[PDB]
């Protein structure tokens, strides 16, 4: 994990959107920064609060986490590949 | 064991450079058998590494699989509208997006293959140095008690410590 990394995000909408993130930055942040941009993209409208929503991800143990304890660290998720998904638990 | 013995000097010393000889068989095969040991070991673990990351790319693939599934399904109802009021360019937006979520996925199978068959290629070295080491093994254990057959018989007749030094010394 470099300074500033790209991280692949796939939200609800069925979009995809390519990210700079600071290794060290929350996913709180992230989440926030993650959904200004998604504004630049189409079915942007579909999107609820960013609040509804939580990260998906696979760690580098093959296990699919669901982050719900968004103070972590980016570089402390053990993330096998830097992308996110992004749903509601529901 | 202990004290000195009375038999023959002559039988004593052609046991002790027999010894000798058994010891330094015994001591190259294991050196032999240690540096395919390491390497089994490092490989063993490198193998193991490689089967969990094929597994996390499993896993990584079902996702970009279900991003799909909610990509046709949430621009299924809006790309039906959006050519009725002729904005073409925002179809063409979403299709450009679609196109590089299906490139990613075929990057990420892609990445899966190549360590599936490096995964193959390296569980072959691994037995292949399984092989060499079984081929090893049944020697280096038997140089090794033929060397402490020797070893007690001359131990039991009493030999000095320091000559048994001068014959496991090499």
């Amino acid at each position: 994990m470099p300074p500033r990394i790209l991280v692949e995000c796939l939200l609800p909408n069925g979009m995809i959107v390519t990210l700079e993130c600071l290794r060290e930055a929350t996913l709180i942040t992230i989440k926030h920064e993650l959904f200004k941009e998604a504004r630049k993209y189409p079915l942007h409208q579909l999107l609820q609060d960013e609040s509804s929503y939580i990260f998906v991800s696979v760690t580098q143990e093959a296990e699919r986490e669901e982050f719900f304890d968004e103070t972590r660290r980016l570089c402390d998720l053990r993330l096998f590949q830097p992308f996110l998904k992004v749903i509601e638990p529901v | 064991y202990q004290q000195d013995q009375v038999v023959k000097e002559d039988n004593i010393e052609a046991v002790g450079k027999k010894l000798h000889k058994y010891n330094t068989q015994f001591q190259e095969k294991s050196r032999e058998y240690d540096r395919l040991y390491e390497e089994y070991t490092r490989t063993s673990q490198e193998i193991q590494m490689k089967r969990t990351a094929i597994e996390a790319f499993n896993e990584t693939i079902k996702i970009f699989e279900e991003q799909c599934q909610t990509q046709e399904r949430y621009s299924k109802e809006y790309i039906e509208k959006f050519k009725r009021e002729g904005n073409e360019k925002e179809i063409q937006r979403i299709m450009h997006n679609y196109d590089k979520l299906k490139s990613r996925i075929s990057e990420i199978i892609d990445s899966r293959r190549r360590l599936e068959e490096d995964l193959k290629k390296q569980a072959a070295e691994y037995r292949e140095i399984d092989k060499r080491m079984n081929s090893i093994k049944p020697d280096l254990i038997q140089l090794r008690k033929t060397r402490d057959q020797y070893l007690m018989w001359l131990t039991q007749k009493g030999v000095r410590q320091k000559k048994l030094n001068e014959w496991l010394g090499n």
